[PDB]
C-alpha cells in the first residue's frame, strides 16, 4: 500500500479543495530556522493584535517573576543568564549531539570557562549549603551584559542549524532502547508527527510558513512603531526605552546608569543610507571604531608561547660514559 | 517536440515520476534498423548512425563450447585464435598487417553458446573490415603446425583463467548448476585435453559449425546501408548452408541442478561467493521482467554507493546497498542475468572477506524472495529510470553491434529502445511480485563458494538452512546473526 | 619518551569503533563495524564453533534433497 | 572449472563410495514436486508432534 | 592541485571524497537520492590543472540534476564535509600506500619534476596536512581560487542552446563578476631535473624518465600523443616486455599542462639486473629520436585514431572534453583530431623527441637495488 | 584482487589476542592484553563513567583527611 | 660509492656521507678515533650546531672492520635548507684534511683518554674488549691504548683523512626536499 493515492488522500487531497500535493525542487528537510522561526513568533505575538495586546500588559510581571528571578539567582551563583541559556545544563552534562558538535567546530575553553564557572561555586555549595558568592565574584558576573549573551545565542543555534540541523534526514523508527519491555518494545516512531505527514516526499513544495510582510515586520523596531526623525517619535522611543532598561536591569546598562541615545541614533544613521553632519566628528569616529570592533572576530598573535616538551629516556635507561676501542 | 521547454515536467504526472504506461520522450525515437537474410542463411542488419565517428561490424556465429564433447573439449579456444593466424589469400604477415592499419580494435568472444567477433574501424574503411571479417573466418586454413604452436598459448590461457575471479566462479556455477549435460563445462575447456586437439578436429569443428544458417553480421555506426548490405553479401554469399544430416553434439535442455560447490582454499584473503536460480532462456515471457529484476539488483562496489556516500545505509531506496554498506567487508557485489536458447541463471556474485561469509551467502536470496511478498514503489521506479538511462547509454559502435547481432540471433529481430521502454515501464509492484514468486519464491539454487572456507564447512551441505533461504522473511535468521 | 610505546616496547594497540556514533561528521560507523575484531567471542556467537580446520586444493560437491 | 592453482588428483583415494551419484533420483525437470513431497512428509511429522502438545 | 599550497594541499581530495556533501539548500541525503531515483550518474574529478563535475540524467529531470550540481560544485564546503572529507582522506592515503599504486610514484615524480611547490604538489594532498582540512581551509581556497571567470558549464543533449541558458542564470548568475578584483592568479611553473632513489626491500623495481616536452598551446602535442601511441601500443611490448622475461611492465607516461609538459617512460621489472632495465628504457626512448619508419607510424595512428574516436563516440567524454578544449583555446579543436593526428609525420616525431631528449632528465627509482645504478651524470650521457 | 582490502577500500582490522593462549613458541600473552582494546565496555567496566572531560594546564591539590 | 635518496615527507633531512677507512690491521685506527674524538666533542659542536640553528644534530661516524672500514659524517637539520646542510658539513670533514691545530689535539686526545678509560675501569667492558683484543690482534693492547693516542700527530690524521677523502663517496639522504641536492658528481668535486 502506498499511503499517497490511499482513499483519504484521493477523496480529499483534491484540486477542489486545494488540498492536492505540489511537486517542485528538491529541498532539505528542516527547511526553517528555529532561531528565525522563534523571532518571527515572538514579534507576532508581543507587538501585534489581541494577544499582543494582552501581553503587553503582562510585562510588568513576567519580567519580575521570568528575568529578574533568573538573574537574581544567576548571581547568587556567581553566573549570569547566558551559562544557563547560552548551553543549558542539560546539554553541557549529558547530550552526545552538543557532545559532538562541540568536539567537532569548538574550541575547548568555549565550554571549559562555562563547567568551570559552576565548579566555583559547587564546590562551595555541597560541602556547606546556602552559599552567597561574595561580592567579588559577583561583580564580573554582572560585568557582561545580556546585549553580548544574545549575540552568542544566536550565533550557536545559526551554526548548529546551517551545518548539522540542516543536514539530517529523519526517518521512521523503531525503539531507541534494546529492552526486552514489551512496552518499550513496540514504540512507533513516525506516526503523530505532523512533519510525516505533511508532505510525503522531499519535492514537495512547503504549504504552511511565515509570508515575507511578516519576516521583514519582525525585523523593525522592537519597542513599536516610531518614527525617530520626527521629535514625537524619538520622544516615545526614549519613554520606552527607559522604562524597559528599568524592567531588565542588566539588559543593556549597569542598573545605576542610563542609556546613552545619542550613540544608538548615530549608529541607526550609519547602519541605513540616512545621514548628516549632526553628531560631532568624534562621536562618528568612536561609534565606527565600536562597530568594527564588536564584529571582528578574535585572533591569535602567536606570541608569548610556553616551551614545548622533547623528553629523552632517563641515564640509568641509557648506556654508561666509557666508549673504549671495541677490538 | 512535446511543448518549448525540454526540460519540463507536466508530464511527470505522478509524484514527481512517470505513470506506469508513459515513458520518457527520448526513448520514444529509434534508429533506424533494416534486417534481411540472404539465400545461404547468414542474417545481415544494419542500423546506420551518420554522427557517429567509428563504424562496427559484429558477425555472431552461433557455434559455441555448447557443440563441443570430452574428445574434443576446447576445439573452440583454437578456433578463435587460429582464425587469425593465417588464410588462403593472405598470410600471417598480411593479415596481421591489415589489422594493424584498420586499428588493433578487434574483440573475439568465444561465449557457450555462441562466438562474437567484434572489429571497430573508421567509417571510410567499415566495407573493407567486412571484406576481411567475411575471409578471415570463412577461407581460414588450419595447419597443423600452427595448432602445435597454438597448444601452448591455449593451455596457459586456461591455467590463467583463474586471473578474473568473477569470471571463472561464473565458470563454476555453469559447472555446478549444469552437471547432467556439456554446457556446464568451461569455455576454456578441459586442460588435459587441450594438448589433444588436432588440426583434422578444428577443420571438422569449423566445417560442421560455422553454416549460413548460424552467421548474423551487424553493422552500427556511421556505415552506409545500401554499400553495407551489398559488401556483406557479397563477402558471405559463398558460406555453405547449414546440412540437417550433419550431427550437433549436446542439443537437448540443460536441466538445472541444484548444487552447493565450495573450492576452499585458506590462502586467499577474500571470499568468491556466487547464488543463482534458473532464468529464463531468450524466448521466455518472463524475459525483460528478469532484465528488470537485474536493475532492481543492481551492483555495489565499497568505495561508491552506500559504501561510500551516505550519512546511514538506510537513507536510500536500493534494500541490498543498505546491507551491503551495513557490511564494511563485503566488497564486491553484481548481478549477473545471463540467458541462453533452453536455459538461463539469474543470481548475484559477492567478493569480500570470509567473515562475512554467511553475510554473502543468504543476502542475494532474501532480497529476491522478499520480492514475491513485498517490494516498495521507490525501487521500482528507480530500476525503471535505470533502465531508461542504461537503455539511452548505448553509444558506442561495437557494444550496440554486438547487441544488435545477439539480438537476431536469439529473436531474429531487432528489439528497439521504444519497445523495451514500453515493456519493462508497465511493470507494476503486483506484477514484480507474481514474477518473482513465479522464478525466485522457495526455488531450488546453485551455490557456489571459492575461498577460505573454515566457517562455512559446517553448513557447506545444501540442508535446511539453504533450503529456506529462497523463502522471504523466513529465512534470515542467519544472514543477520553476524 | 612521549611516544606511545615509551621508547621501550611496541604496544598492539587498537581504537574499538564500539562506544561510537559517528565515524566522521554527522556519518553514522557501519551496523556490523564490530565484526571486524577477530578472534573474540564477544564480536559474534559463530566464534564458539572453534574446530581446528586448515585445507587447500579441496572441492566438496553437495547436491540438492 | 577448478582454479588454476589446483594441480592433478592427489592419489589419496578421499571417496570409498559413489553415492554423489548412486543417490540420485533423476528428475532434473520436476524438481519443485520432489520439494513438495518433502514439506509435505515434514509437515506430517510436525502435525503429529504439534497433536500431542495440544 | 596546482593551485593549492602547503597549508591547504589535499583540499580537492576532501571535496571529491565529499563531493555530494551541501548543506545550503540540498542535504547529503537528499542530493544522493536525487542520483539514485534520476537513473543517472554524477561524478567528480580533479586534475593538477581542472576540477569536474558531470552528471547524466533524463531531459525531466535535468533541472533539478543541474540544481545539485551547481550546488556541490559552488557552495563552500561545511564542518561536517570537512570532517567527513578528513577522515576519507586518511582511509585513502592508507589505502594508497598500502597498494603501492601507481599514482604514489607518479606523486614522487612531479614533486622531482617541479618541486614541492605548483605542479610537484601531490594530488592526493601531503599526507601530513590532512588533519588540516578544516571547513575555514577548504573556504579560504575556494575563495582564492573559484571565481566566476574559471567557471564552465557544460552541456550535452540540448534542443535549445537558450533554455540551458536560462537554467544557468537562475542559478549562477548570482555570484559577482570578480573583474577588476586582486586574483590569486598562477605563477610560472619551473622545471628541475632533478633524481629520486628509494630503498625498500622490494623484488621489483621500477624506475621512471621523463623529460619537460611541450605545453598545450604548442603544436606538438598531436606529435607526442603519437609518439606515446607508438611506444606503448608498438615498440614496448614488443622490443621490452616480449623478447625479456624480467620487464614486469612498461608504458609511456605522456602528460601536458598550460605551461609545461613532460613526457616519458615507466618501467618496472626484476629487483636484480636493474641496470639493464634502466639501459633498456634509455636505448628505447631514445630509439624514437633515431627516426620512426613509415609503417609503425601508420600502426600508432590508427591505434590513437581508435582510442580517440572511441572516447569522442560517448556523448559524457566527448563533452568533458569540448569543455577542456574551450576552456584551453575558445575554439573547439576535438572535432578535426583526425585532420591533426594525419597532419603527424614520422620526421616532426622524431625531432620532437630528439629535443626533448636533450632537457634536464627526471629520473625516479624504486627498488632493492636502486642504490647500484648509474649516476645521474651517467644517465645523462647515456641520452646524450 | 587478493589484497586483504580488495584492492579499492581500506579496512580498519586488527586480530584480537582473545581466544589466542601463546604470543609464540609457548609463553603466555599477558593477562591484561585485552584491555589494550580501547572504547569497549567488555574490556573494562571503568568505561561506564564516560562524560565528556578535557583538560590542558590544570593541577589540582587534595590533602589527607 | 652508491647512493640513494629517499623522500619521506619529514620535516627534517637526514644526511650521511661515508668513505672507505682503514681495518683493524692497519696502524691508523687509533688516528681515526682521534678524529672521531676531535669531531663528536670539540669541531662538530662548534662549528656546526653553535653557529647555525637548523642543524639539529651532527655526528661523526667511525666503524672498523677486519678487512674493511667507514669513516665520515651524519647530519640531520630542517629540510628547507638541506643543501645549506650538506655543504657546510662537507667543509668541516674537509677542514680536517687541512689540518688540525695543536690546541685542538690536546683536547680531542685527552677527551678520547677520557672516554676509553672509564670504559676500561669497568671490568666487564674491560673483559670484553680484551677478549676482541685476542681475537683480532692475536694479543693484548688495550693495556697501551694511551701510549698509542699520545703517539698520534696532527699530520697523521691529516693525512689519514685526506687519503680517505679521495675514495668513492656513500651518500645517503632521506628528508622532505632530498630530490634537490648537488649530483654525485658535484659532491665529489666538491670533496676533491
Ligand atoms: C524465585 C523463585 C522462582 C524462580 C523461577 C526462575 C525461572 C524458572 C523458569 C526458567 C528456568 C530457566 C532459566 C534460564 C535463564 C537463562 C537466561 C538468563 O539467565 O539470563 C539472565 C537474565 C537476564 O537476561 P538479559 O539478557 O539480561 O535480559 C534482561 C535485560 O536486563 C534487559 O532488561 P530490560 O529492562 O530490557 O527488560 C526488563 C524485563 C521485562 O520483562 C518482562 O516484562 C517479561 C516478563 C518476565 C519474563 C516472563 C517469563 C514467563 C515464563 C513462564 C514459565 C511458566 C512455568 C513453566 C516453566 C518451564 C518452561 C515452560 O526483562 C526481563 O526481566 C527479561 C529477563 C527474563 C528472565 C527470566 C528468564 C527465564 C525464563 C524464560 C522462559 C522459560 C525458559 C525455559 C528454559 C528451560 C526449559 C524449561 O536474568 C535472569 O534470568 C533473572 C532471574 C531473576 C529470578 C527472580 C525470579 C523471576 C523468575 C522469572 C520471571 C517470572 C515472572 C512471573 C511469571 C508468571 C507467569 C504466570
Ligand atoms: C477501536 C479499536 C481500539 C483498539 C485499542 C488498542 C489499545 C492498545 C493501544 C493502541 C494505541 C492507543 C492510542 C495511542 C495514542 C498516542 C497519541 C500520541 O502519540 O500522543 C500525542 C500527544 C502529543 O502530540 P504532539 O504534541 O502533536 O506530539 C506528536 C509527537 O511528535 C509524536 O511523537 P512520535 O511520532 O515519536 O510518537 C511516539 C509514540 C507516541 O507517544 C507515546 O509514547 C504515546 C503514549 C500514550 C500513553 C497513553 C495511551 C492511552 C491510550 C488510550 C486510547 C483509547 C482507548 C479506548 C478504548 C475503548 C474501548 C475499546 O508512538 C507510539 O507509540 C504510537 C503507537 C500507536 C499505534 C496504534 C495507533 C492506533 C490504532 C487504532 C486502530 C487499531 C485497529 C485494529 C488493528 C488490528 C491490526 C490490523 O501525546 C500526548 O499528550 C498523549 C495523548 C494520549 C491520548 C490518549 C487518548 C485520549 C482520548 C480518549 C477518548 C476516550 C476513549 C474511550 C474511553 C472509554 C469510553 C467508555
Ligand atoms: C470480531 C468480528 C470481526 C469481524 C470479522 C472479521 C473476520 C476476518 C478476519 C480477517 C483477518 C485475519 C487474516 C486473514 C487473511 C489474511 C491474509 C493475508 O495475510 O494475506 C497476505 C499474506 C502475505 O504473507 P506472505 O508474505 O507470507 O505471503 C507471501 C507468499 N508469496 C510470496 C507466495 C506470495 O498472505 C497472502 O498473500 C494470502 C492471501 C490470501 C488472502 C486471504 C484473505 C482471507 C479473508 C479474510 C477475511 C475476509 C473478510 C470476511 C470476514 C468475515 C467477517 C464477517
Amino acid at each position: 500500500v502506498r499511503l499517497e493515492k490511499i482513499l483519504w488522500e484521493q477523496l480529499v487531497n483534491v484540486k477542489a479543495f486545494s488540498r492536492q500535493r505540489v511537486i517542485g525542487a528538491p529541498s532539505k528537510w528542516y527547511n526553517e530556522n528555529r532561531t528565525e522561526w522563534f523571532k518571527v513568533a515572538q514579534h507576532n505575538a508581543f507587538n501585534t493584535g489581541f494577544s499582543g495586546v494582552i501581553l503587553r500588559a503582562l510585562e510588568p510581571l513576567l519580567a519580575k517573576f521570568i528575568y529578574r528571578w533568573r538573574l537574581d539567582i544567576a548571581h547568587q551563583r556567581g553566573l549570569t543568564l547566558e551559562d544557563s541559556l547560552l548551553f543549558m545544563d542539560r546539554e553541557l552534562r549529558r547530550c552526545y549531539f552538543f557532545e559532538t558538535v562541540a568536539r567537532q567546530n569548538l574550541h575547548p575553553y568555549t565550554v571549559l570557562f562555562m563547567k568551570k564557572r559552576r565548579a566555583r561555586y559547587y564546590k562551595v555549595e555541597r560541602g556547606l549549603r546556602g552559599f552567597y558568592v561574595p561580592d567579588w565574584v559577583r561583580k564580573e558576573a554582572e560585568e557582561r551584559q545580556l546585549s553580548e549573551t544574545v549575540d552568542n545565542i544566536f550565533n550557536w543555534e545559526n551554526f548548529v542549524y546551517r551545518e548539522y540541523m540542516s543536514d539530517m534526514t529523519p526517518i521512521g523508527r523503531w525503539t531507541s532502547l534494546s529492552k526486552i519491555t514489551p512496552l518499550d518494545m513496540f514504540q512507533y516512531y513516525g506516526l503523530f508527527r505532523n512533519e510525516a505527514w505533511d508532505r510525503f516526499f522531499y519535492n514537495e513544495a512547503f504549504y504552511e510558513s511565515y509570508s515575507e510582510k511578516e519576516k521583514q515586520e519582525a525585523n523593525g523596531n522592537p519597542f513599536g512603531k516610531f518614527n525617530l526623525q520626527t521629535a514625537d517619535g524619538r520622544a516615545q522611543f526614549e519613554k520606552e526605552v527607559n522604562t524597559f532598561i528599568e524592567r531588565y536591569p542588566f539588559a543593556v546598562t549597569k542598573p545605576g546608569q542610563k542609556f546613552d541615545f545619542t550613540r544608538f541614533y548615530a549608529l541607526e544613521d550609519l547602519a541605513n543610507k540616512r545621514d548628516t553632519s549632526k553628531y560631532d566628528p568624534a562621536l562618528l569616529e568612536s561609534v565606527k571604531n565600536e562597530l568594527k570592533q564588536s564584529a571582528a572576530l578574535p585572533a591569535d598573535n602567536g606570541a608569548n608561547k610556553t616551551k614545548k616538551s622533547k623528553p629523552i629516556l632517563p641515564d640509568w635507561l641509557q648506556p654508561k660514559f666509557g666508549k673504549a676501542f671495541q677490538a | 517536440k512535446s511543448e518549448r521547454l525540454q526540460f519540463s515536467k507536466a508530464r511527470l504526472t505522478d509524484f514527481g515520476e512517470l505513470p506506469q504506461g508513459e515513458i520518457p520522450t527520448a526513448l520514444q525515437y529509434d534508429r533506424p534498423c533494416r534486417v534481411e537474410t540472404l539465400a545461404n542463411g547468414v542474417r545481415l542488419a544494419v542500423e546506420p548512425s551518420s554522427v557517429s565517428p567509428l563504424a562496427a561490424v559484429s558477425v555472431v556465429v552461433r557455434a559455441g563450447t555448447r557443440q563441443e564433447t570430452l574428445e574434443t573439449s576446447g576445439v573452440a579456444q583454437f578456433v578463435q585464435r587460429l582464425v587469425l593466424r593465417g588464410t588462403s589469400k593472405r598470410n600471417r604477415e598480411q593479415i596481421e598487417k591489415e589489422l594493424a592499419l584498420l586499428g588493433g580494435n578487434l574483440k573475439v568472444q568465444v561465449g557457450r553458446e555462441t562466438t562474437t567477433y567484434t572489429l571497430s574501424v573508421l567509417p571510410e574503411n567499415v566495407e573493407k573490415a567486412v571484406d576481411f571479417l567475411g575471409d578471415i573466418l570463412q577461407n581460414s586454413v588450419f595447419n597443423k603446425q600452427q595448432v602445435e604452436a597454438e597448444k601452448e598459448a591455449v593451455y596457459n590461457n586456461a591455467l590463467s583463467a583463474q586471473n578474473d575471479q568473477q569470471g571463472l566462479l561464473l565458470e563454476n556455477i555453469h559447472f555446478t548448476a549444469y552437471r547432467d549435460h556439456y554446457f556446464g563445462q568451461p569455455t576454456h575447456g578441459i586442460r588435459e585435453n587441450l594438448h589433444n586437439i588436432t588440426d583434422e578436429v578444428v577443420k571438422n569443428f569449423v566445417k560442421t559449425n560455422y553454416v549460413g544458417s548460424n552467421f548474423v553480421v551487424a553493422a552500427a555506426g556511421n556505415v552506409n546501408s545500401q554499400a553495407f548490405l551489398q559488401a556483406a553479401e557479397k563477402a558471405f554469399g559463398t558460406v555453405a548452408q547449414k546440412d540437417a544430416t550433419t550431427f550437433v553434439p549436446n542439443t537437448e535442455k540443460p536441466y538445472f541442478t541444484p548444487s552447493y560447490m565450495t573450492i576452499r582454499d585458506d590462502e586467499m584473503h577474500n571470499l568468491n561467493v556466487g547464488v543463482f536460480f534458473e532464468a529464463p532462456s531468450w524466448t521466455d515471457p518472463d524475459f525483460f521482467t528478469i532484465n528488470f529484476f537485474q536493475r532492481i539488483l543492481g551492483e555495489y562496489q565499497a568505495d561508491k554507493y552506500t559504501g561510500q556516500h551516505l550519512n546511514t545505509s538506510d537513507r536510500q531506496y536500493s534494500l541490498i546497498h543498505k546491507e551491503l554498506g551495513n557490511l564494511p567487508d563485503v566488497t564486491i557485489h553484481k548481478t549477473h542475468y545471463l540467458p541462453y536458447s533452453d536455459t538461463g541463471l539469474f543470481g548475484s556474485y559477492f567478493y569480500g572477506n570470509e567473515i562475512f561469509g554467511n553475510q554473502m551467502l543468504f543476502l542475494s536470496q532474501m532480497i529476491l524472495s522478499e520480492y514475491a511478498s513485498y517490494i516498495n514503489q521507490a525501487e521500482i521506479y528507480r530500476a525503471r529510470a535505470k533502465y531508461f538511462n542504461e537503455l539511452l547509454a548505448e553509444q558506442n559502435s561495437a557494444d550496440i553491434a554486438s547487441s544488435i547481432a545477439t539480438q537476431v540471433t536469439y529473436l531474429n529481430r531487432r528489439v528497439p529502445r521504444s519497445e523495451v521502454a514500453k515493456r519493462i515501464s508497465s511493470l507494476d509492484s503486483g506484477l514484480i511480485n507474481r514474477a518473482a514468486t513465479r522464478w525466485f519464491w522457495d526455488k531450488e539454487l546453485a551455490i557456489v563458494t571459492w575461498g577460505p572456507s573454515h566457517g562455512l564447512i559446517a553448513g557447506s551441505h545444501y540442508n535446511r538452512s539453504i533450503k529456506r533461504s529462497t523463502l522471504g522473511w523466513y529465512g534470515n535468521t542467519h544472514y543477520y546473526i553476524v | 619518551m612521549n611516544v606511545t610505546g615509551a621508547g621501550l616496547t611496541h604496544v598492539k594497540d587498537f581504537h574499538s569503533d564500539e562506544m561510537r556514533v559517528f565515524r566522521g561528521g554527522l556519518r553514522h560507523i557501519a551496523d556490523k563495524q564490530g565484526n571486524l575484531i577477530y578472534g573474540s567471542v564477544n564480536s559474534s556467537v559463530r566464534y564458539y564453533h572453534d574446530k581446528m580446520s586448515y585445507e587447500r586444493g579441496f572441492i566438496q560437491h553437495s547436491r540438492s534433497p | 572449472s577448478r582454479p588454476g592453482n589446483f594441480g592433478d588428483h592427489i592419489d589419496f583415494k578421499v571417496n570409498i563410495d559413489n553415492w554423489f551419484d548412486e543417490n540420485r533420483v533423476h528428475n532434473e525437470h520436476e524438481t519443485d514436486i520432489r520439494r513438495t513431497q518433502i514439506y509435505t512428509l515434514n509437515a506430517i511429522y510436525y502435525g503429529g508432534l504439534l497433536s500431542f502438545a495440544r | 592541485t596546482r593551485d593549492e599550497t602547503n597549508e591547504t594541499s589535499g583540499s580537492l581530495l576532501s571535496i571529491k571524497n565529499t563531493y555530494l556533501k551541501t548543506v545550503l539548500n540540498t542535504n547529503e541525503t537528499i542530493n544522493y537520492g536525487v542520483v539514485q531515483q534520476s537513473g543517472g550518474s554524477f561524478e567528480m574529478e580533479y586534475d593538477q590543472e581542472t576540477a569536474y563535475f558531470k552528471a547524466n540524467c533524463l531531459a525531466h529531470d535535468a533541472t533539478d540534476v543541474f540544481s545539485m550540481v551547481a550546488d556541490c560544485a559552488l557552495e563552500p564546503r561545511s564542518t561536517v564535509a570537512a570532517s567527513v572529507g578528513v577522515e576519507k582522506n586518511q582511509n585513502t592515503h592508507k589505502l594508497e600506500s598500502y597498494l603501492k599504486t601507481g599514482e604514489l610514484f607518479n606523486e614522487s615524480v612531479f614533486k622531482t619534476a617541479y618541486g614541492l611547490k605548483g605542479l610537484g604538489l601531490p594530488l592526493k594532498g601531503l599526507r601530513g596536512n590532512v588533519k588540516n582540512l578544516s571547513s575555514y581551509t577548504l573556504q579560504k581556497f575556494q575563495l582564492e581560487n573559484i571565481t566566476p571567470n574559471r567557471i564552465f558549464v557544460c552541456a550535452a543533449g540540448v534542443e535549445s542552446h537558450q533554455e540551458f541558458v536560462d537554467l544557468v542564470q537562475t542559478k549562477l548568475a548570482q555570484i559577482p563578476s570578480a573583474e577588476g578584483q586582486k586574483t590569486h592568479q598562477r605563477e610560472k611553473s619551473e622545471y628541475l631535473g632533478g633524481e629520486v632513489r628509494n630503498l625498500t626491500e622490494e623484488s621489483n623495481v621500477t624506475l621512471a624518465l621523463l623529460f619537460q616536452s611541450v605545453p598545450w598551446s604548442s603544436a606538438d602535442i598531436v606529435a607526442f600523443n603519437v609518439a606515446a601511441a607508438l611506444l606503448n601500443n608498438l615498440r614496448l611490448k614488443k622490443n621490452l616486455l616480449q623478447k625479456y622475461a624480467y620487464f614486469d611492465q612498461a608504458e609511456a607516461l605522456n602528460f601536458h599542462f598550460t605551461d609545461s609538459g613532460l613526457f616519458g617512460l615507466r618501467t618496472s621489472g626484476s629487483a636484480d639486473r636493474a641496470k639493464d632495465i634502466l639501459n633498456h628504457s634509455i636505448a628505447e626512448l631514445k630509439a624514437i629520436a633515431s627516426g620512426v619508419n613509415a609503417d609503425e607510424l601508420l600502426t600508432a595512428k590508427a591505434a590513437l585514431k581508435n582510442s580517440v574516436l572511441s572516447a569522442l563516440e560517448r556523448q559524457t567524454d566527448r563533452l568533458e572534453e569540448t569543455v577542456k578544449n574551450v576552456r584551453t583555446f575558445n575554439k573547439i579543436q576535438h572535432t578535426d583530431y583526425v585532420k591533426q593526428i594525419d597532419s603527424v609525420t614520422a620526421d616532426q616525431v622524431a625531432k620532437a623527441v630528439a629535443k626533448v631528449l636533450t632537457s634536464n632528465p627526471t629520473f625516479v627509482a624504486q627498488g632493492s637495488q636502486v642504490n647500484a645504478l648509474p649516476t645521474y651524470d651517467a644517465i645523462r650521457n647515456l641520452l646524450k
